[PDB]
RNA sequence: GAGU
DNA sequence: CCGCGTCAGACTCGTAGGATTATAGCATACGTG
DNA sequence: CACGTATGCTATAATGTGTGCAGTCTGACGCGG
């Protein structure tokens, strides 16, 4: 049969009678009083208002269907702060509750990544006073031309523009050709390398090795100080408290550890000086 | 154009493609046939884990060509655990049941 | 041998399993650094290998029996 | 293109299956010779820690390398340079990392 | 200069290439006369009946 | 972390959660400004773990001094950032959502299980109307679809009492309450009542689905889902560009959308909205879950604002771009590289040019470890600088490792394995790749710009693999045919050729010459040519009974060119080999020879050594191709103008209306065939012999020393048809649409064509270019689906210990031996043998390999036929053994156990179509046929003997045979079968059968070009169903008044002429019908559409009259494009259009009654009394005539057979063999090899599956259709214990349903189908416990075949014992 | 655009 | 049967980056140094 | 308190969508009327 959302909802809607001024009112008073009947009857009543103003603040924002919920939301304010007593027809008080809504709805959701709603604003200012400009400059106006304009920082108007630069799909495919996508050519920057990796292997075995050709009693300072053999980065206090209550002794053996390691070092450091790369 | 090791690719973690990009060759499903017809199976084993996915595998198999000693060190390549998680967030269990 | 293997093939037989034999020794030589039969001659040990295979020194059997004889004499160390 | 003084028989299979066997004589003469103008660019980009510096300021930087680029960081017009040589130096503000 | 084999001929049926380089050997042969002519310095008279 | 299977079945909402370390509440990714995951977002850390390596969000918490820490303040665990990979989250969904898998994807599952139409389903999901889940009032049933103003009615009436209710909610809540159980029972009891064909199928459907459901431990609810799984990050990543630019995953965006209407419908609830709101909402969110799950599936897929639409979780598993088919089969690959290609005629066999820069790069962490051993380098990092700086003592070091180091050359694409070879690797400054000459036939190898990739094999074992298996040097042989695929092409046969061929006296004839180095000297002092007749010693080596040689001297009459030869000739081989003018075809046999007596490694130096003469004696002849070698015939301008006027003659007759427009295309076409061969063979003779110009005597005659003849006589290039197009005449064009143009090309390429043959070249030329880039992706779609469905076969045993087998008999289409039963035979285990007490004594024993020793004494005894074993006939369970296989083909000995055979077979099948494919698709721009299929001529003398045959004789005393079948023998003196040929129906013969016939006799004589329909009966012509307008047409011409009636079919006829059948009835004098001779048949002849009639109602005729000429347009064109979709509809078993009918049960005919002439037939057999009847349409003509002696599967019908048909019913080896030859029809007539077996392999994948008929002892019942391997093993243990034996019978299955019914669902889903495959497997509950190759390699295991086949049966044994 |  | 739907449609190499729009204006409210 | 992010309210009447494309491919294999 019809399998269209929008089409089932729209049927739904129109099977709905349209209100005059007297009858909004009386119901408005019985709705601001928890009438609860009065309140859906005036909503569904007026849904038909909230899809031909969704109908126009669409084009590209979102989809109908999620402009027409969002509308309805603002509806949905509207009832439950509506003034019956004042003279003021309730389609016209609604017609800002629903654009209002809609607006702030795409402010938020249509960006992947969420601007502030302050930012976004800002944002929408320096590109209405591009506009301007362009027309009467005949071009496209630079950041410091805009800045300017306004008499503000460049910095800013930079950083504004900066975050209006809009996403590019990583499945996109490139070329006009369904051949292969961003994917296939990023690479992962964090993730060295079987060089790198078994680099750390030989730097950290190397180490070991050097710590042995040590005395007993500095490679186990230094082990333990360093959290190299040990598991905890102990501090003085610890590595004195388990071995030698002297913690100025701990700072002595270690420091004297590193000098015998720079022996080592310009004797057959040969192979440690090739560690700068 | 030639490469021994370099970049990986993001969420397939073999190799990139392309001499701009310094990319490794496809090895496809044609040339992986050509090497089953053959029966050479480490052959084979080697481009599917150490040269592709399998990260420790690749890892300990290079330190271990330049420790001379040309020990395979195979795993399982992480497209294939990629490939779970994708058919996980299709709302299918699939899971390996051990031996 | 070194081009073709066709009479080492013959001594062992099935060519997938003379491969495993082959890399099996060539392990040996190259980790154990455990000795070679034949003069090497410069090669490599892929290739020392596959000439002992076909002089018919090793074999599938043979390594088995080197194996367990030297394992044996290990554990009767421990003790 | 260019015309040239051509024969038309096998050669010890040096011209096998389309294979062309040429004389030294027209490389001498540079006649095939050609001319490839390529373009590298260096972008020095704003980051959220802060400018990236076209410096000749490098960390790590062999004097060899140095001289070839003024005191901006560019190499000079008429420069030679081969595979590895910097071009235009750039440097980039890095973050912590856990040493 | 140039030696190419005479097998990606009849293969490939381009005949062009042949009536190319026959053509092509009287071209230079013509202008072999001329470079000779040239360097003797005959006359701008012969060169012209040529 | 290494497991024995995997299992697939459906999510619980339950289930989902568990995966999941946090609920994803908001859209938010990350922030604007510190662009870090935001809180209870999609890319939340305090969800999916750590952004980087043991850090907390907010820092508190760094490095490996805190472990496992939770940050208090952040919420973060500190761990590896790996997680983010591997951690799920989950949405809770405020109402219930459909998986749309299960709902969409055919069957319906959800659908299927309730019994529920699809369109009534998504009525109730999309809130169009209300369904009842509970009725308690028996008024309303279960399942009743209700509108919106039904609901209002019962409401007030029944009410309470009946619980109806919409969308996902009341399907999830019908299928929670739905109890499998008792429903399936009430469904069995069901299915006793009247269990018709189709609901037989769909119950035992559902009946299988319930039982399989409770097997499978999954629940309906399931199929409805609450909880909604999410994506680990790094597998939706979103990165930043270095531009500043972000990039993400399309999957963030269908998220987010669901996020928002999903949090939108909680806030709706909350307010309590109006229902109508509530619906707009629920259906929205549906939408979005759809999208997410699979977007152009349900409707318009949701577009981004490119366009295109977005990329979907199931897009990233389906299809090329899926993750199994492009990163899981295949791979990008580290140690690998790529070049241009060029040769490398220095090179040996087993050598490859490899440039020292590439190498470098290949070999880096080989070279640092040597340096590492040479105490050069301290470190790796110093030793990667002193690589960058490339270092003099580097190259040495590289110099060493490279030695002993096998290298693998791969060329695309890659059709068969030796497009993948190994090599020993020599360094060459320079970029380009050097390809050795004689192994450019396997890769398909032009140095026009060709490239090719290298692979290092790493491990000892990879290396071994490599110079092994894969070397160059060992693997000769084609596997597809027995053929050496090395061999010698273009200079080096050109060469040999020049050395061998003789000339008339020339330098030095008749001198008398001690040894080939003699002759080599004298040659080359410039005394002798190589032409030059002479008498030369030379000591051959003939080697004896066993291993040892014997030499033996003798002086031959043989050229200096052909003794100079014998120095590379080895010792072991004749001289007679050599002393003929050698060429291509000849080369190629020598090679065989070498590898038969000698074997490897001789073959191989040979082989080199071949290469290294041939092209050096190419290049001193000097041979080289000018205007002049083109010779033209003087006997061309006249052959034309005969022709034109021949032409011109039967354009005249078209005018005056006589000859139709087809028939003089026909003729024309046979008079330009005609020509254009008479001008080739006018050109060729004034080529060929025009060298009368001798001497040495006086006068004498010899060769002509062409540049062209020989370079095509020889086989080095080019061809008769080539040659044609240069000197002689173009030939006969074809359309794209594969017909020929009526005016060929008369002039040829010396001569030059004028615009309008140029333009007229053009359009056959770009249809042949056009068929290779499109069609081959065709061709090489067939070799794939081979491939995946012979994957898994693999020599598993020795000797399967059967004795069964297929009996090859002798082919002889035509006249030459086609496939003489040696060439089908060979390398094949006997299965029995056969004792005829003959002349050599032969019995030769079970279980032996057909060497070539006695396949030469079966020619000597001539052998008939020969029961050889065959895959198809092995009893090996999950493979095949060595000896039902025979020789491996490639490697000239017994096959051996642990070999992928399936694969290597698929490979050989599928290649030589997806590269004819490419062929004679730029060789040619000309069609060539022949139409010749006039008459036969016999070339010996013999008896002539018809079997088969069915004729009358005929008033002009003709034999005129009216049999489909029919066919001509030429038996010799001892009876023994030699020549024959197909004789078509309305043949007229020239002699009886039995007749003795001399050579050069005409024994038949037939029209073509047409398919006339003489009749039996002699009488006049009644007509009958023949209304002009209806079914005919009416065409006369002007003055007497003659006319042609035509019979137009169903295409061109009327609704009301539709069930009407036009026939000629055949009456006598009297106006009563004439039966035909013996039987109760009136003669009428049921006349087809587009059959002509000449003669019109009311005419006398005689037995042997045509009554019609029904029209035959085949266009044959043919090539290959014309063949592949016949093998292909030949491996998928699609039925023929047109079937011929069988009998299935050996008994007696009877024919009984008709329907309006609708045949039907009441059959009884002699044991089986019980009649079986079978309805026939009442047009096809039946070729047997009823009340016979009738075997199972005798053909009633004239038409093709189906392979499923005679399966059914002469069993296994008759479908084999059908299979066999109709496949190798299309392949012999291109001129392609392929040994039998292979197809053998793929026909016995395809009779994988038997439906069992009558229950065992265990739970099959009847209908299920199981493995043919367990049933039988099952029938091993029934034997044994006896009870109730299973009765089941064997089905045929298509490649791609074959692929798909295997037990591996990983196999069946890689293939194609994923998403049907994946909702089948996982409501089933299926495990695969990874046997096949495919499912290895998607795991990254070893392989089960080849090397990996004894680790794998080491791991099978411990799964064995625990 | 490059060989198939 | 007719008709409507879904599913497949060779292998490697290449080139190059990149597109669009617009969401008011002001006052109070919530969380962090 | 300030700075960054959010939530909020505004009253002539206005009350059922459309919009931007798709271009039609092909031979086969199932699935409700
Ligand atoms: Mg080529
Ligand atoms: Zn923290
Ligand atoms: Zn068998």
């Amino acid at each position: 049969r019809v399998l269209d959302a929008t089409q089932l909802y729209l049927g739904e809607i129109g099977y709905s009678p349209l209100l005059t001024a007297e009858e909004e009112v009386y119901f408005a008073r019985r709705a601001l009083r928890g009438d609860v009947a009065s309140r859906r009857r005036m909503i569904e009543s007026n849904l038909r208002l909230v899809v031909k103003i969704a109908r126009r603040y669409g084009n590209r924002g979102l989809a109908l269907l999620d402009l027409i919920e969002e509308g309805n939301l603002g509806l949905i304010r509207a009832v439950e702060k509506f003034d019956p007593e004042r003279g003021f027809r309730f389609s016209t008080y609604a017609t800002w509750w629903i654009r209002q809504t809609i607006e702030r709805a795409i402010m938020n959701q249509t960006r992947t990544i969420r601007l502030p709603i302050h930012i976004v604003k800002e944002l929408n200012v320096y590109l209405r006073t591009a506009r301007e400009l362009s027309h009467k400059l005949d071009h496209e106006p630079s950041a410091e031309e805009i800045a300017e304009q306004l008499d503000k920082p460049v910095d800013d108007v930079s950083r504004m523009l900066r975050l209006n630069e809009r996403i590019t799909s990583v499945d996109t495919p490139l070329g006009g050709d369904s051949e292969k996508a961003l994917l296939d050519i990023l690479a992962d920057e964090k993730e060295n390398g079987p060089e790198d990796t078994t680099q750390d292997d030989d730097m950290k075995q190397s180490i070991v090795k050097w710590l042995f050709e040590l005395n007993a009693k500095q490679r186990e300072v230094l082990a333990r100080r360093f959290g190299l053999l040990g598991y905890e980065a102990a501090t003085l206090e610890d590595v004195g408290r388990e071995i030698g209550l002297t913690r100025e002794r701990v700072r002595q053996i270690q420091v004297e550890g590193l000098r015998r390691l720079r022996e080592i070092l310009q004797t057959q450091g040969l192979n440690i000086e090739a560690l700068f790369l | 154009h030639a490469r021994s090791t370099g970049s990986y690719s993001l969420v397939t973690q073999q190799p990139l493609g392309g001499k701009a990009q310094f990319g490794g060759q496809r090895f496809g499903e044609m040339e992986v046939w050509a090497l089953e017809a053959y029966g050479a199976a480490y052959t084979l084993q080697e481009m599917l884990t150490v040269k592709s996915d399998d990260v420790n595998g690749r890892t300990k198999m290079y330190k271990n060509i330049v420790d001379g000693n040309h020990q395979m060190e195979p795993g399982m390549p992480e497209s294939f655990n990629v490939l779970l998680k994708e058919i996980r967030s299709l709302g299918i269990n699939i899971e390996l049941e051990d031996e | 041998a070194r081009v073709t293997v066709q009479d080492a093939v013959e001594k062992i037989g099935n060519r997938f399993d003379l491969v495993l034999v082959a890399a099996r020794r060539a392990r040996q030589m190259q980790v154990g650094g455990k000795d070679p039969l034949v003069p090497e001659e410069n090669d490599k040990t892929t290739v020392i290998a596959l000439r002992e295979i076909e002089e018919g020194l090793i074999n599938n059997q043979i390594l088995d029996v080197r194996e367990r004889q030297e394992q044996q004499e290990q554990e009767a160390a421990e003790l | 293109g260019q015309n040239m003084r051509v024969a038309f028989m096998p050669w010890n299979g040096y011209n096998f299956e389309d294979s062309i066997l040429v004389s030294e004589r027209v490389v001498q003469e540079d006649r095939f010779t050609t001319i490839h103008i390529q373009e590298l660019a260096c972008v020095s980009r704003d980051t959220k820690l802060g400018p990236e510096e076209i410096t000749a300021d490098i960390p790590n930087v062999g004097e060899a390398a140095l001289s070839k680029l003024d005191e901006s960081g560019i190499v000079y017009i008429g420069a030679e340079v081969t595979g590895g040589d910097i071009l235009v130096g750039k440097v980039t503000p890095k973050g912590e990392t856990q040493l | 200069d140039i030696v190419l084999n005479p097998l990606g001929v009849p293969s490939r049926m381009n005949i062009g290439q042949i009536l190319e380089t026959h053509l092509g050997m009287a071209a230079k042969g013509i202008g072999d006369k001329i470079n000779a002519m040239l360097k003797q310095q005959q006359e701008v008279a012969k060169l012209r009946e040529f | 972390e290494e497991f024995d299977a995997i299992k697939i079945a459906l999510a619980s909402p339950d289930m989902i959660r568990s995966w999941s370390f946090g609920e994803v509440k908001k859209p938010e990714t990350i922030n604007y400004r510190t662009f870090k995951p935001e809180r209870d977002g999609l890319f939340c850390a305090r969800i999916f773990g750590p952004v980087k390596d043991y850090e907390c969000l907010c820092g508190k918490y760094k490095r490996l001094k805190h472990r496992g820490v939770i940050c208090e303040k952040c919420g973060v665990e500190v761990t590896q950032t790996k997680v983010r990979r591997e951690r799920m989250g989950h949405i809770e969904l405020a109402s219930p959502t459909a998986h749309i898998w299960f709902l969409k994807s055919l069957p319906s599952r959800i659908g299927l299980l309730l019994d529920m139409p699809l369109r009534d389903i998504e009525r109730v999901l999309y809130f169009e109307s209300y369904v009842v889940i509970e009725g308690g009032m028996t008024n309303l049933e279960r399942q009743q679809i209700l509108t919106e103003e039904q609901y209002l009615d019962a409401l007030e009436e029944f009410g309470d009492e009946f619980d109806a209710k919409m969308g996902a909610e009341a399907i999830q809540a019908l299928l929670k309450s739905m109890d499998l159980e008792q429903e399936c029972e009430q469904l069995r009891e069901e299915l006793n009542e009247t269990n018709s064909e189709t609901k037989r199928k769909k119950l035992t459907k559902r009946i299988k689905l319930l039982e399989a459901f409770v097997q499978s431990g999954n629940k309906p609810e399931w199929m409805i889902l609450t909880v909604l799984p999410v994506l680990p990050p790094d597998l939706r990543p979103l990165v930043p560009l270095d531009g500043g630019r972000f990039a993400t995953s399309d999957l963030n965006d269908l998220y987010r959308r669901v996020i928002n209407r999903n949090n939108r419908l909680k806030r709706l609830l909350d307010l309590a909205a109006p229902d109508i709101i509530v619906r707009n909402e629920k259906r929205m969110l549906q939408e979005a879950v759809d999208a997410l799950l699979d977007n152009g599936r349900r409707g318009r897929a949701i577009t981004g604002s490119n366009k295109r639409p977005l990329k979907s979780l199931a897009d990233m598993i389906k299809g090329k771009q899926g993750r199994f088919r492009q990163n899981l089969l295949g791979k990008r690959v580290d140690y690998s590289g790529r070049s241009v290609i060029t040769v490398g005629p220095y090179l040996r066999l087993h050598q490859c040019g490899l440039p020292k820069k590439m190498a470098l790069e290949l070999f880096k962490p080989f070279i640092y470890g040597k340096l590492e051993l040479r105490g050069l380098a301290t470190t790796i990092k110093a030793a990667k600088k002193m690589v960058e700086r490339e270092e003099a003592v580097v190259w040495d070091i590289l110099d060493e490792v490279i030695r002993e180091h096998p290298v693998l050359l791969n060329r695309a694409p890659t059709l068969h394995r030796l497009g993948i070879q190994a090599f020993e690797p020599v360094l060459i400054e320079g970029k380009a790749i050097q390809l050795h000459p004689l192994v450019c036939a396997a890769y398909n190898a032009d140095f026009d710009g060709d490239q090719m990739a290298v692979h290092v094999p790493l491990t000892l074992e990879a290396q071994l693999e490599a110079r092994a298996l894969m070397m160059s040097t060992n693997n000769i042989l084609s596997p597809a045919n027995g053929e050496p695929i090395i061999v010698p092409s273009q200079d080096v046969v050109l060469g040999l050729y020049y050395m061998t061929r003789d000339c008339v006296n020339a330098k030095g004839e008749g001198m008398v010459l001690t040894g080939p180095k003699e002759a080599e000297r004298l040659y080359r002092s410039g005394l002798a040519s190589l032409h030059a007749r002479v008498k030369v010693r030379i000591t051959e080596y003939e080697k004896d009974a066993n291993g040892e040689l014997v030499a033996k001297t003798s002086l031959k009459d043989t050229t200096v060119g052909r003794a100079i030869l014998w120095m590379i000739v080895p010792k072991g081989l004749p001289y007679s080999i050599v002393n003929q003018a050698l060429g291509k075809k000849a080369i190629s046999k020598m090679l065989n020879t070498c590898y038969r007596i000698l074997g490897l490694k001789p073959t191989v130096i040979f082989a080199d050594q071949i290469m290294y003469t041939g092209f050096a004696y190419a290049a001193r002849s000097g041979a080289s191709v000018g205007i002049d070698d083109m010779v033209i015939p003087e006997k061309k301008h006249e052959i034309i103008s005969e022709a034109e006027a021949e032409v011109a003659e039967i354009q005249e007759q078209f005018q005056s209306g006589l000859v139709t427009a087809g028939e003089r295309y026909n003729k024309v076409i046979d008079i330009w065939a005609a020509a254009n061969d008479r001008v080739s063979k006018a050109m060729m003779d004034n080529l060929q012999t025009e060298t009368v110009i001798n001497r040495d005597g006086q006068e004498e005659k010899q060769v002509s020393f062409n540049s062209i003849y020989m370079m095509a006589d020889s086989g080095a290039r080019g061809s008769a048809a080539q040659i044609r197009q240069l000197a002689g005449m173009r030939g006969l064009m074809a359309k794209p649409d594969g017909s020929i143009i009526e005016t060929p090309i008369t002039a040829n390429f010396r001569e030059g064509l004028n615009v309008l043959q140029y333009f007229i070249s053009t359009h056959g030329a770009r249809k042949g270019l056009a068929d290779t880039a499109l069609k081959t992706a065709n061709s090489g779609y067939l070799t794939r689906r081979l491939v995946d469905v012979a994957q898994d076969l693999v020599v598993t045993e020795d000797d399967c210990g059967t004795h069964e087998g297929i009996m090859m008999t002798p082919v002889i289409e035509g006249g030459d031996v086609k496939e003489p039963l040696r060439d089908r035979v060979l390398g094949r285990v006997t299965a029995e043998d056969v004792l005829k007490p003959g002349t050599a004594d032969i019995l030769v024993p079970r279980n032996t390999l057909l060497h070539e020793q006695w396949c030469d004494l079966l020619e000597e005894n001539s052998v008939d036929a020969v029961k050889v074993r065959s895959v198809v006939s092995c009893d090996t369970d999950f493979g095949v053994c060595a000896h039902c296989y025979g020789r491996d083909l490639a490697r000239g000995h017994i096959i051996n156990k642990g070999e992928a055979i399936g694969v290597i077979a698929a490979q050989s099948i599928g290649e030589p179509g997806t590269q004819l494919t490419m062929r004679t698709f730029h060789i040619g721009g000309a069609a060539s046929r022949a139409a010749a299929e006039s008459s036969i001529q016999v070339k010996n003398k013999g008896s002539i003997k018809l079997s088969n045959v069915k004729s009358v004789v005929n008033s002009s005393g003709k034999l005129v045979i009216t049999s489909r079948n029919t066919e001509l023998k030429l038996i010799d003196e001892f009876g023994r079968t030699k020549e024959s040929y197909k004789v078509p129906y309305g043949a007229v013969l020239a002699k009886g059968d039995g007749e003795q016939v001399a050579g050069g006799e005409t024994v038949a004589n037939w029209d073509p070009h047409t398919m006339p329909v003489i009749t039996e009966v002699s009488g006049f012509v009644r007509f009958t169903d023949m209304i002009d307008g209806q079914t005919i047409t009416r065409q006369t011409d002007e003055l007497t008044g003659l006319s042609s009636l035509v019979v137009l079919d169903s295409a061109e006829r009327t609704a009301g002429g539709k069930d009407l059948r036009p026939a000629l009835k055949i009456v006598d004098a009297q106006g009563n019908d004439v039966l035909i001779p013996g039987t109760d048949m009136p003669a009428q002849y049921f006349l087809p559409g587009k059959a002509i009639v000449q003669l019109e109602d009311g005419v006398q005729i005689s037995s042997g009259d045509t009554l019609a000429r029904i029209p035959q347009e085949s266009g044959g064109t043919k090539d290959i494009t014309g063949g592949l979709p016949r093998v292909a509809d030949l491996f998928e078993a699609r039925r023929p259009k047109e079937p011929a009918i069988l009998a299935e049960i050996s008994g007696i005919v009877s024919f009984g009654k008709e329907t309006k002439g609708k045949r039907r037939l009441v059959i009884t057999p002699v044991d089986g009394s019980d009649p079986y009847e079978e309805m026939i349409p009442k047009w096809r003509q039946l070729n047997v005539f009823e009340g016979e002696r009738v075997e199972r599967g005798d053909v009633i019908s004239d038409g093709p057979e189906a392979p499923h048909d005679i399966l059914r019913l002469r069993g296994v080896h008759a479908v084999t063999r059908y299979i066999v030859n109709e496949v190798q029809d299309v392949y012999r007539l291109q001129g392609v090899k392929i040994n039998d077996k292979h197809i053998e392999v793929i026909v016995r994948q395809m009779l994988r599956k038997a439906t069992i008929v009558n229950a065992g002892s265990s739970d099959f019942l009847e209908g299920e259709q199981v493995e043919y391997s367990r049933v039988k093993i099952a029938n091993r243990e029934l034997e044994a214990n006896g009870k109730v034996g299973a009765t089941y019978s064997r089905d045929l299955l298509g490649i791609t349903k074959a692929s798909l019914a295997t037990e591996s669902f990983i196999s069946a889903a890689s293939f194609q189908e994923t998403t049907r495959v994946l909702t089948e497997a996982a409501v089933a509950g299926k495990r695969d416990e990874l046997r096949g190759l495919k499912e290895n390699v998607i795991v990254g295991r070893l392989i089960p075949a080849g090397t990996g086949y004894a680790y794998h049966q080491d791991r099978m044994r411990r799964r064995a014992a625990g």
